[PDB]
């Protein structure tokens, strides 16, 4: 079976389903390493733009302190492929890609559909 | 064809009508225009000429699915899709727009029943003929 | 060239008979009214000319969604979209209004139908002709 | 039209009828009944004309839907909407109201029906006619 | 104008006759009855006159929904809801009553088929014409 | 795709299923502080009304101590944003909006889905 | 052998026209090409012949998926598949463009049916034969 025409349906229907008004980032912060010592910090941000939709929000709930946090799902394109540790700018707020979850069944994979929850708590 | 500013012309008003034709290639509709132009007579018209050009190839690129770009495939020429769906994040389904029972081959898009009753107004859709002498 | 003031009644017209239309540009609307100008006969009813051409253009946008968005995608020009629905936030399904019976193009859409009764009313839907000798 | 205390009687019976156009804007109101006069005869019904023109203005304002206000976007006049839900909150589903296989186009409407009934009690539904001289 | 006696005493047998009319203000019944005297014929019947202008009077009213409510949104004039549902709390699905087979609008509702049984017993269905010479 | 139109449905179905006699209001009390010392309370209560439709009724049970608490989901409109920490007051009594729960695949939220618990215990 | 830069012309006509054809070795449409050869006609339209062979190359490739890829399985030139899904990752549906009313064969594609207008208008469909003597 073909999966360039996976692709291309898999990019229109996610670009359907979008609005072309939400500012979304990307950071793939990487190349860390410690010192002589153990003092150094990571000199790479390596933010990009990117765009997609999300679905089904959910709320935080730890010890009843009133912290009103916020976590979401999304759907993504193959292209800026997505890892397990990156960050996603989503309407200025920051989340972190817990799992990656692509949607393969081949090499290259067609899209993405990450699991994000809010960084810090 | 026999010039140029007639085939700007009819290019400029298939985008007028069409505004999503305004990122196609030039050439793509050069060569579709050209191409359609084999089956509509000047002396029909001959006041609205670029009109019935850009009409008719407006219809010819519509019938089925013609004008589908670059990156494609081939078996998207000869079968239809009509439903996909993405896991349990969304789904989509399609349909065919236009129901075209009569047969004629005109009656398939809005743009050619235009053609129709343009010609029907101009000239009429008869053809009535005697054997000489 | 059709007189101006006529052409910016009709287009006025046109705008208070559907209010959804005074978000379109101007030159689109001006576009659609020389087009629609080619099919209407003047000396007919040239009393409520600006009346019936701005319904037959009205007629000829809303045929079979033939007048789309600036930045609408190729592609649905041929194809229609009948369903779709997101995981678990929405869905949503379409139809067809009506359905016609006579293939005449003109009992498509209600603007059609009463270009139909006003040129049936004010001259007829006839026409008887003989020979020239 | 000839002058104006007919068009608030008009206007007044049509609100009166139908409740639900109390909020409507009146220019709307007096846009739809002036271009509902072209295709009624004062001198048919003589008597009960403000009747008339109230029948069929309504009628003519709700074939497939024409006067559906402001912010109603351009694809609602081309498709209908059979279907609608809100993730697991509600549902719902429409449908047309008439079926007119007969295609007459004014039995499509009850006020349709109502102004033929007036029409042929008052002066007839035929048309019968001789050549002059 | 129709004699005010017996006005009041059509509409206050339609009231006894569909108790649900109660809650319905005069004003509008009234428009109602003027509306569909001018159907009924006097003489026919004159002995059973407020009877059936009630009857017919009725039918109208029932057609195929005239008659709304004062505060009843538009756009349901044209579209019916065939069905609806909340969540986990309650679901109902609606249906046409009868189904017309010969397309004369008054073998559509019961008071119309009982109208139609009345006149043709007091007068009859028929009309045998011929010319005045 | 056009938003709008998803937007006018969603206003149109909550219009449907709603009472316009149940008074219901709305608390936004915010901009608090604290002294020099640690003694203050926000001046805010921001009173505004609003009307939507409730359902799943659900009983509050903690120890068996007959305490008769109940709380209820709703689905409002887009206007008058709710947030996270936000009140609700339905016929008279107030709830606290535990998850906000947009029904969001774009900005600008068509509606919210709010969940509600009854305020104290 | 037919004209090798007319051979030339007509593949490169056939690309233009379809995009798609552009990722295909050039053995395969010129074979293409050349079995459409044996059904053209020369002396019928010679002004626009390569315009016309191409078309009809074009009908032969895509009338039932006669031209596959290199590396397609057999078995799927009898049975064709109408849908397939994995588990929980994509499902997908196929269907038929159009439907055939008339049983020529040459009404089943576009470009077939551009072919069939194309010879009515530059000859005809016609043929009147009688015996010689």
């Amino acid at each position: 079976m073909n999966y360039s025409q996976i692709e291309r349906m898999a990019r229109k229907g996610v670009a359907f389903f979008t609005d072309p008004s939400r500012p979304m980032n990307l950071i793939k912060q990487g190349e860390y390493g410690y010192d002589e010592n153990g003092f150094e910090i990571p000199p790479m941000e390596q933010v990009i733009p990117i765009s997609g939709a999300t679905r089904r929000p959910n709320a935080r709930e730890i010890d009843g302190e009133t912290i009103r946090a916020s976590d979401i799902l999304g759907i993504f394109n193959n292209d800026h492929e997505i890892n397990e540790g990156d960050y996603i700018e989503i309407d200025g707020i920051r989340h972190v890609v817990v799992d990656a979850r692509p949607v393969q069944a081949s090499l290259e994979p067609v899209a993405y559909r990450p699991v994000l929850r809010r960084v810090s708590v | 064809i026999m010039n140029q500013e007639t085939l700007i012309a009819a290019v400029e008003q298939m985008r007028k009508l069409v505004p999503a034709l305004r990122k196609v290639p030039d050439e793509t509709l050069y060569a579709w225009v050209e191409m359609a132009e084999l089956f509509v007579c000047q002396k029909t018209f001959k006041d609205a000429y670029v009109k019935a050009i850009a009409l008719y190839a407006l219809h010819l690129a519509f019938l089925d699915g013609a004008l589908k770009g670059e990156d494609e495939d081939l078996e998207s020429y000869s079968r239809r899709v009509t439903s996909f769906s993405l896991s349990g994040e969304f789904s989509q389904t399609f349909g065919e727009v236009t129901k075209n029972q009569s047969g004629n081959m005109m009656l398939s898009t809005p743009w050619g029943k235009m053609f129709e009753q343009l010609k029907a107004r101009r000239r009429g859709r008869f053809a009535l003929m005697t054997g000489l002498r």
